[PDB]
RNA sequence: CCUGCGGCGUGCACGUCCCAACUGGGACGUGCACCGGCCGCAGGAACAGCAACGGAGCGAGUACUCGCUCACACAU
């Protein structure tokens, strides 16, 4: 998608359209995972 | 020095250039001050050709105190779309205008005997 | 003009006629900017004055 | 912590009060008025609408009423604050709350420089004229080009901007102003008020996982992670501390009086929106000054505040009031 | 068809097919609200008023027979005086 | 603990309490959460005075800028001369002659004829100008002026200028002393440049602005509504009374001191010790709006050992009328 | 008519004839100064000085020279040009 | 009696031209500022009152109104 994001030291969201962040990590997408109530992987997502 | 020189100047002094485009910024005032309306200096002077509508390249001096006489004068050219760029000292803009009387700042226009110069200049400016 | 200023450590201005402070930086003129009531240039003065961090409204306290 | 921090940096006025066993520390409550004395910050998902995320946790928490304090338009994600039950008392206190997103802007034409972008963000700052998408004047307060890409001709800035700002408007009269036109393809909102990202964000699955393991394991860990006192929506408040005797006098519509103050903040002006705080940390109430910080500090009677909105249920603390010195 | 005109404002710049004047009259004018000529020859129709309150812009979109290259600048612009509000109604 | 609480505020706790009893009225703002029509009419600038223009045209260029119906200025500099320069606006302007008697330092360069032998004499010859000297005004009822203090701060020989700090009272013109100076070293001179580096309490460092900040500030609470910029220029009059012994009083005896009742005991909250006879006072409300200026008629014992008679005596009343409600005449022995 | 001493000479800045004053008034501006002789050497310029130890420059007609004075010269002043100290005193 | 209010051709800035700095000079036009006592008007004649009879919580209609309930609270 168009917007993600890095940290820095004090784990604050720097906003990039770039794929790799300045460190060299991977930039993190900014946006959470699409949500549908009839979920019932909750037990395997916890362990 | 250079680097010292460039400490001294306000921090307003942005954009700044370095010294290859400082010797060309000397090397462009120099060449069109043969041509007497084909360069402007002066406080007054440079203001009022930007509000009539003059265009070229302006070169401040970053080592001005205070800063209130010129500090609107940045955005002016912005405003215009005139670009200009900031030196280390006004002596230096002085000697470079056959004056050691110091200027503040400058105007150059486009004239065909330097245009390459004055061009590559600009090019130079508008990467920074 | 004549007058000319460098600020000490405590922030107190230190008056004098040299161009250099001995610090070795300049010396800052006393006076103020003259001043034309029909100024004009109020909004591109804030731009950059604020661009740069020195406004009044920046400043703490 | 939450709202006694710095309490002794208060103004005290008297230290003498009667305390009585009634009452629960904000952060201490059961798990049965936990749930309705609080918030959640939740990170909206980008498709469903503001009140379809909000009967989506009304559904989930079993609760008997919720709200939120703006709406979020059904593409736009974001900070989404959702009070639940006894809370939703604050939304209309939250309306007037300073926003921040994070915008991304497509370009229809090209520019030279970086530059002439950030002049454009430059000169959309301070109160502007904003018109509601497909006239009004909102103030934003900064901006900042976070990123730009050339070929794809799209950017990335950050607003703060009052509540009500439309940033679709705002994005196209950047569009506008810079001579080539744009429009808005993304937003988020990254923080709420005093609450951003930082603050405490969970995911809807993270308000799903935390219901579940209450069902199946009666474990509120994860819950009292997930849900925060309603008291951390008016940390940004002035506040004046009241006794124990005067908590159910201003419950039941009482105004604020001088004789029952027990600790004052220094920054209260006439016709000031403050909270009342217990000597336990509870919100007792929004109100409204009619005195200065120095006219309570110099009296010794009076109508130190009305009342704008009582938060605290009525019967929490007993009927104290008419057993004063007096009590002619 | 307009029995009276004063003159809006002059001219800004041009994006796309839309025609920015600066407004110099404090009102603020109507939406969906004709632009005229000097000699009362309407040009456009209003689409967005944008900027700050008291130094702001207003989009025009030529829809009969007008374009953007026929305007040039320092160019003034003209409204119904009917067709306005003050600027402290909104504000 | 009150020690920072701003304006006529400060040490509230240290004053003595004559009594907490009465009833506040919510008429009435803080000197610093004003509103902004009252508070540019309750205000007052420290401008760097531009170095050509005269201190009229400086006050009217700042009427023009702000719109106010009247302003006003203590203390008169040349032409040329720039510093300090407190203006008033429309409401402290009835404290402008409260402020002509205020002290005043210059730092003025000066110019001598011919050379002198030595750095050490121009020391001397300064340390013989402090005192109550004689000064005719410049181009003539000879006055007599005091120089509390002087020292040369810089003196470059091959110019022959000189650079000196002076502090002085009020009307005390620093071109007759620079022409002093030059006689008494024995070679003459004259002063080529002024700048008042204080004028009463106010000086470089207490928040002084420029004539461009004002503009400024009136452009951006005229086009983006916005108040912190002009805030920042203007300033509650209550700022210039900080030095005053103060009077503060129950919010029923305020219209009465407005429309000319002098302060009277029964209406005193608290005083500031030290309150001498025939002393410049200020009467203050408890939300910090100075009231009005008053000379004292009870010393500060007699003020805590009484319970009768007239506490202070009306000067000038600063307030305006009707801003509280009249409520005089109401009292046990008022009827 | 009649003269009193104003005081000794001092130094001299240019024309101007700087005299030290011993007396306690003020004298007016230009007036007159005369020699023992009654011979009159120049009006006043300018008062200066501290309150009690003050000085006057005193400026002189072509008839005279600043030099010609010796130090220690005498200079004699009219009574009837004075104004009290207690006037300028607060 | 007290209070408040009013009366008793130089420079500055801007725009345009000649010449010889963040400048001083000239000319041509604009604005802006200047070269204690008496009188008039108006307000009040002031010993400084007021420790609860209009608030809160719900539902409906268009910030207001319409209904219900709770208390009408100076906080020992």
């Amino acid at each position: 998608m168009y917007l993600r994001y890095y940290l820095n030291e004090n784990g604050d969201r720097q906003y990039t359209l770039a794929t790799i962040d300045p460190y060299g990590k991977p930039t993190i997408s900014a946006h959470p995972a699409r949500f549908s109530p009839e979920d019932k992987y909750s037990r395997h997502r916890i362990i | 020095s250079y680097d010292e020189k460039v400490d001294h100047c306000s921090v307003i002094a942005k954009p700044m250039a370095p010294k290859k485009l400082s010797k060309k910024i000397y090397k462009l005032i120099k060449k069109s001050t043969s041509h007497k309306n084909y360069i402007r200096n002066g406080l007054k002077i440079v203001q009022k050709q930007l509000r009539l509508g003059e265009k070229g390249i302006v070169f401040f001096a970053g080592d001005i105190s205070p800063i209130e006489i010129m500090c609107h004068l940045p955005a002016v050219c912005e405003e215009k779309d005139i670009p200009y760029c900031y030196t280390p000292s006004r002596k230096d803009i002085g000697a470079a205008m056959g004056t050691m009387r110091g200027c503040v700042m400058v105007l150059v226009k486009e004239h065909d005997d330097y245009k390459d110069l004055f061009d590559e200049v600009r090019g130079e400016i508008k990467l920074l | 003009m004549y007058l000319r200023y460098y600020l000490n450590e405590n922030g107190d201005r230190q008056y004098t006629l040299a161009t250099i402070d001995p610090y070795g930086k300049p010396t800052i003129s006393a006076h103020p900017a003259r001043f034309s009531p029909e100024d004009k240039y109020s909004r591109h003065r804030i731009i950059i004055k604020k661009r740069f961090g020195l406004l009044l409204t920046q400043q703490p306290e | 912590p939450l709202l006694l921090k710095n309490f002794d940096r208060l103004n005290v006025r008297t230290n003498h009060y009667t305390p009585l066993p009634f009452g629960h520390s904000p952060l201490k409550r059961p798990i049965a008025e936990y749930v309705k004395a609080g918030f959640i910050n939740v990170d909206k998902p980008s498709n469903p609408s503001s009140h379809e995320v909000v009967s989506w946790i009304k559904r989930i928490l079993k609760v008997e009423k919720t709200g939120h304090s703006g709406t979020l338009d059904p593409k736009v994600t974001g900070c989404l604050i959702v009070c639940i039950d006894r809370a939703t008392r604050l939304v209309k206190s939250q309306q007037n709350a300073g926003k921040e997103y994070v915008a991304v802007f497509s370009l229809h034409s090209a520019v030279e420089n970086v530059k002439k972008v950030t002049q454009g963000l430059e000169k959309l700052r301070g109160a502007l004229f904003q018109r509601p998408p497909l006239l009004r004047v909102r103030s934003v307060y900064d901006s900042k080009l976070l990123d730009f890409d050339k070929d794809r001709n799209i950017g990335v800035f950050w607003v703060s901007c009052e509540a009500g700002s439309y940033i679709r408007t705002m994005c196209v009269h950047l569009g506008l102003m810079l001579g080539v036109g744009g429009q808005m393809i993304e937003l988020r909102r990254v923080r709420s008020g005093i609450q951003g990202e930082k603050e405490g964000m969970v995911t809807m699955h993270d308000i799903l996982d935390a219901q579940w393991a209450y069902e199946n394991h009666k474990d509120e860990s994860y819950l009292r992670r997930v849900i925060k006192p309603l008291e951390g929506l008016l940390v940004a408040h002035k506040r004046i501390f009241i006794k124990d005797s005067a908590v159910n006098a201003v419950c039941y519509g009482a105004k604020v009086l001088l004789p029952g103050i027990l600790r004052y903040e220094d920054g209260i002006e006439i016709d000031q929106e403050i909270v009342i705080v217990t000597t336990k940390g509870e919100a007792v109430a929004l109100a409204i000054a009619l005195m200065t910080t120095s006219t309570m500090a110099s009296c010794d009677h009076g109508v130190a505040a009305k009342l704008k909105r009582v938060i605290m249920e009525r019967d929490t603390y007993p009927r104290k009031w008419g057993l004063g010195p007096k009590a002619s | 068809p307009p029995e009276s005109v004063i003159p809006l404002g002059h001219y800004g710049w041009t994006v796309q097919d839309d025609l920015i004047c600066k407004v110099d009259i404090e009102d603020v004018p109507y939406f969906n609200a004709p632009i005229f000529l000097e000699n009362k020859e309407q040009i456009g129709k209003i689409d967005e008023i944008f900027g700050n309150l008291r130094d702001y812009f207003v989009s025009v979109k030529m829809g009969d027979n007008f374009k953007a290259n026929s305007f040039k600048d320092g160019q003034q612009f003209y409204i119904d005086p009917a067709k306005l509000l003050p600027l402290k109604r909104f504000l």
